[PDB]
C-alpha cells in the first residue's frame, strides 16, 4: 500500500544488498558460512524440494484408500513411505477435504509451512494480509482473493500452525478423473490445493 | 511478546498481493540470507524458537513492509550481538564499504564438505522438535479448555486472538520443544503439545463465521480444564 | 475496526521519543492540518466520530511512523473522496504543481468572518456529545459486567485489550453519542456511558501489576451483567 | 527507531508540505478555508489555551475545600467557574492523587486530551510509544520514561479516554509550601503533573 514515508524499491534493495553482504563477509571470516553452502541450500530448494513431492501423496491417496488411512493417522510417517520428509516437516499432519468440511492453513505469528512437500512457501502465504484476514474472514477470504467460493453451508476450519506440528491439506479428488494414472491426477494438484485456499484442478 | 507480528484477527492491513507467479529467491542476497539460516544454528547464534523471538523484536513499521528475508537478516544481526559472535561496529562500516563497492570481493575462504554433509543431513533428515517426557498428558480429547490470559514479554506462542478463549482439545501430539523457555535462553523444557478447536463466534463474537472454526496448537501451560 | 491503532497492551514500539520542549506546530503544515479540521467539520466531510475512523484505516506502517497531523491529512482526503467533495487525480496534479512549485501562490479567495465566529464559538463553547435519551440507565455503580467479544469491521471504541473481561462500573456519565453508529455515517443514536475498572491481573494475567487498575470508558452495548 | 524502508525527515517533509498546499489550495476553492481561519485557530492554540488554564483550576482546588469538591463532582462545571471549558472539554472529570492512589491518563485508541485546560497534547502522548505501554507497565513506564518512582504498595490507576469524557489529575500539593499565594502555588503545576506522568514540582 502507498505510504508517503517509503524509500523506491530501488533503493530498498540496494540498502539491503550491502547490508546482506557485510554481515556474509563476516560470518564467512568466522568459518561459519562459505559459497557452497550457501548454494546447495539454493540448489535443494529451487529444483529438489517442491511442491511436486506433496502432489505425490495426494494421488497415491486418491488411489490407495489404505494409504490414504495411513496418510491421515500420522503423515509423517506415511510420506516417509514415498521417500518425502524432512525439514520443517519433521511433524506432519494430513486433514482430508470433504463434501461437508473444507479447511485451509496459516500461521498468523510467522511463517510456519511444510517444506519437505510443498517447498518455501509462497511470500503472500507468509504477509500479513494473508495472515491477519483468514482466521476471522476465511469464507470471504477465498472468494475475493482466490475466487473460491465454499457455500455458507460447509463448515470452514482454519488451522493455525502455532506450533511445530504442520498442516497439509488433502483435496478432494476432482469429479470426471476416473481411472486416471498416477501422473495424470498430479497435474491437477496443486501448491494452493494444498494450502486449502484453491480446491484441486477441475477437469 | 505482545507485538505487531502477531496479526491474527487485525484489520486494515491491505488486500493480499499475489503475482500470478515468482521465483523461489527473488534476489542473489536472497539465497544467502535463507542459507545463513543454518549457518548460524549450527554456530551457535540461537536455535528456531530464538530466531523467531528475534524477529518478534523488529521495528513494527519495518517488519510490516519489509520483504521477508529481510527479517532473517535482523534475526542474525540480533543474536550476533546478544552472544557477541557479531560485533556491530565493524559490520556497520563493512556494509559502509559494500555499499561504495558493491562489486567488491568477499573475503578469501575455504570451502568446508562438514558444512555440506551439515546442510544434506538436515534438510533430508529434519530437525525433530519431539521430545519424551516422564509426565502424562493431563488433557484428552474432548476435554473443554480455555486458554490463559498470561502477556509474557518474552518468546511465546499465544496469539491474542486466542487468549482467554475456550475450546476443545482435538488431539494430543505428545510432547514438543516449550517457545516460552527455548525462546528467551531457558532450554527446551518439553511440554505435551494439543490442537484446540475453537468456534469462530467463540473467537469473533457476533462477527464470526457461524460454520467455521480454528484449529490452534497449545502447549499443557496454556490451557485448563473446563468440562472433561 | 481490529487496527493497528488500537495499540493499547503491544509490545515491541519503541521508547518514548520526548524532546526536553517543543513548539506546538512544528511546521506551518500543521498549522494548516489542525485548522481543516473545524474547516472540514462544518463543511459536512465528517464528524468527530467518522474522522477517528478515517484514520483508523490508514496504511498500519504509515500510521506507525508518520508526523500525527498527517493522520488528519489522510483522514480529510479519505472523507472528502467518499463524499464526492474531493476529485483525486485533481488533488495529484496540484500536489506534482506545488512539489514543483512550493512557492507559487494559494487560490485567490475572500475572508469569511463567519469562518472566524465559528472557530471561536467552537473553541470555547465546545462540540458537546452529551445527549439526553428516553430509556434510563441499564447500569448502576457497583455492577459487575462483562466486555462484549464483538469485533466489528466499522468504527467502535472496542479496545481489543479489554475484549470479554470482567470488571465493576464506576460511574454512569448520562448518554452520549454513540461511535459505532456515528463513526459509520448512522447517525448519533445516543447510549449511556459508563466508567469501568478492570484489575491489571484481570487484563494482562501474572504479567499484570497486583496493585494497579485500568479504568475504560464503555457505552451500554459494550457491557452485560455479571452481579448487581 | 531505525527502519531501512524509511526515507529521510527531510524528503517525508518536502512531500507532506506539497500534500498538504494542494489539499489547502482545493478547500480554499471550495470557500470552507481562509488563511484567516487557519491564523486564528493557530492563535488560540499558541497563545491562549494551555497548560497554565488548568493550574488555575489546580490551584483553586488547594487552596479552597470548596471548589476542590465540586471540582470532583463535576469537572466541567467546577472549571466553568473560572472561566475555562469548551472544545475537547466538554466533559471534564478531575481524579485526585492521594497518599494512596496515583492516576495516569492516557488514549489508547488515538489521542484524547483535556484542550481546555492543557492545550494541545505533546507529540509523546499522541504516539505508540507511551500509549502501548502505560496500560501495561505504568509502574515501569513512569519510573523509566520521566524518573517518577511509585511506591510498589501504592495503586496506579490508569484512565483509558476511550469516549468524550476528559480525565484530568489533580496532583498532591508539594510539602513546604503552607501559606503560598496561588501565583506561587502555580509555578508547581506542570502538564506532566495533570496527565499523572509527574508529580507537581518539588520544593
Amino acid at each position: 500500500t502507498e505510504n508517503i514515508l517509503r524509500k523506491s524499491d530501488e533503493e530498498i534493495q540496494k540498502e539491503i544488498t550491502a547490508r546482506v553482504k557485510a554481515l556474509e563477509s563476516m560470518l564467512i571470516e568466522q568459518g561459519i558460512l562459505t559459497t557452497s553452502m550457501i548454494d546447495r541450500m539454493a540448489e535443494i530448494y529451487e529444483n529438489e524440494v517442491g511442491p511436486h513431492l506433496g502432489a505425490k501423496v495426494v494421488v497415491k491417496a486418491w488411489t490407495d484408500p489404505e494409504f490414504k488411512k495411513r496418510l491421515l493417522a500420522d503423515g509423517t510417517e506415511a510420506c516417509k513411505e514415498l521417500g518425502i520428509g524432512g525439514l520443517q516437516g519433521e511433524d506432519m499432519m494430513w486433514v482430508e477435504n470433504t463434501d461437508e468440511v473444507h479447511h485451509v492453513v496459516v500461521c498468523t505469528l510467522c511463517d510456519c509451512y511444510p517444506w519437505p512437500v510443498l517447498g518455501l512457501p509462497p511470500n503472500w502465504f507468509k504477509e500479513p494480509q494473508y495472515r491477519s484476514r483468514v482466521v476471522r474472514e476465511p469464507r470471504q477470504l477465498l472468494k475475493e482473493e482466490f475466487g473460491f467460493e465454499v457455500p455458507p453451508s460447509k463448515e470452514i476450519k482454519v488451522w493455525d500452525s502455532s506450533s511445530e506440528m504442520r498442516f497439509v491439506v488433502l483435496p478432494q479428488r476432482p469429479a470426471g478423473t476416473d481411472g486416471w494414472s498416477e501422473e495424470e491426477l498430479a497435474t491437477l494438484v496443486t501448491r494452493e490445493s494444498m494450502i486449502g485456499v484453491e480446491p484441486a484442478k477441475a477437469v | 511478546m505482545n507485538g505487531v507480528y502477531d496479526v491474527g484477527g487485525t484489520d486494515g492491513l491491505g488486500p493480499i498481493n499475489r503475482p500470478a507467479d515468482e521465483p523461489v529467491f527473488r534476489a542473489e542476497w536472497e539465497k544467502v540470507a535463507f542459507a545463513m539460516f543454518p549457518a548460524t544454528f549450527r554456530a551457535g547464534f540461537m536455535g528456531l524458537d530464538e530466531f523467531r523471538f528475534g524477529i518478534e523484536q523488529m521495528n513494527p513499521a519495518e517488519y510490516l513492509e519489509s520483504p521477508y528475508y529481510w527479517h532473517w537478516i535482523r534475526t542474525y544481526i540480533h543474536h550476533g550481538v546478544r552472544t557477541g559472535k557479531i560485533d556491530l561496529e565493524e559490520l556497520e562500516r563493512r556494509t559502509q564499504y559494500y555499499r561504495e563497492n558493491p562489486d567488491a570481493p568477499l573475503p578469501e575462504h575455504e570451502q568446508k564438505p562438514e558444512l555440506i554433509e551439515f546442510v544434506n543431513q538436515a534438510v533430508y533428515g529434519g530437525l525433530p522438535a519431539s521430545r519424551e517426557v516422564d509426565r502424562p498428558p493431563k488433557f484428552k480429547e474432548g476435554d473443554v479448555v480455555r486458554f490463559s490470559t498470561a502477556s509474557p514479554k518474552g518468546h511465546a506462542r499465544r496469539a491474542r486472538y486466542v487468549r482467554g478463549k475456550t475450546g476443545t482439545v482435538v488431539k494430543h501430539h505428545g510432547a514438543y520443544i516449550y517457545p516460552d523457555t527455548a525462546g528467551n535462553g531457558l532450554g527446551e523444557c518439553p511440554e505435551h503439545l494439543y490442537t484446540v478447536r475453537f468456534t469462530a463466534q467463540e473467537l469473533w463474537g457476533p462477527e464470526g463465521d457461524p460454520n467455521s472454526s480454528v484449529y490452534y496448537d497449545c502447549w499443557e501451560p496454556y490451557i485448563e480444564l473446563v468440562d472433561t
